């Protein structure tokens, strides 16, 4: 369908708020993580959100193979951008997910310097 | 090695047990009746 | 469970001496001290053991949440009901618990008029 960019699958379409800025996440420069099972996270590639938090085309929609990949809010690179100092390059949590069918809601993490939970508008399950 | 030493310390360093289970059972014996 | 007064923890039962009376802690009017980090103590609330030094229900049993808190066989508040001066409204004390799990002790203090250690018959680990 929509090659490279688009919006088939709802990625990424929400309303965020800042822990420090108390606005939504605006140009967040995106590191991917993926997360092991020693818990442990490593970057994918580089990016810049829009004023709302949201980054699309890093790689083509349909080609990109799926797996344990994200659209990460990053505290490490976004927050580089403004000169202060972060913490969370990713977090060692656990996520659980899938027991009886696929939703629909991506990591769109807090925006705070040194760390980050995930900020959305949460919305039902719809098809 | 990996992050799991933590449990090197739950060698002969280590006596506790508390638990509840058998939930399931009790349904696999209410299906005690018809499996086929 | 028993709400107000009852012994599901086992808060406290056991056989006391005293220092100066030879005897089970005999109605210890309770004064309850909490450690802070810089080791001083603060008073909590009033009360008057058992002949045996027990005293239960000063609030309800699951209701009180948990924390630095005690049945001090206090000397200070006791003594005074006999007359004679104490000097331990508190001590300034390290006292070290809970690495590999949690055990029924309490703090059933000596009764001597200056100061107190802590008398108790001791019991194994036992649920």
């Amino acid at each position: 369908g929509p090659t490279g960019t688009g919006e088939s699958k709802r990625p990424l379409m929400v309303k965020v708020l800042d822990a420090v800025r108390g606005s939504p996440a605006i140009n967040v420069a995106v590191h991917v993580f993926r997360k092991a099972a020693d818990d442990t996270w490593e970057p994918f590639a580089s990016g810049k959100t829009s004023e709302s938090g949201e980054l699309h085309g890093l790689t083509t929609e349909e080609e990109f193979v799926e797996g344990i990949y994200k659209v990460e809010i990053d505290t490490k690179s976004y927050w580089k951008a403004l000169g202060i100092s972060p913490f969370h390059e990713h977090a060692e949590v656990v996520f659980t997910a899938n027991d009886s069918g696929p939703r629909r809601y991506t990591i769109a993490a807090l925006l705070s310097p040194y760390s980050y939970s995930t900020t959305a508008v949460v919305t039902n399950p719809k098809e | 090695d990996s992050g799991y030493e933590v449990h090197h310390q739950k060698l002969v360093f280590f006596a506790e047990d508390v638990g509840s289970n058998k939930g399931a059972i009790i349904g696999l014996m209410v299906g005690g009746v018809v499996i086929a």
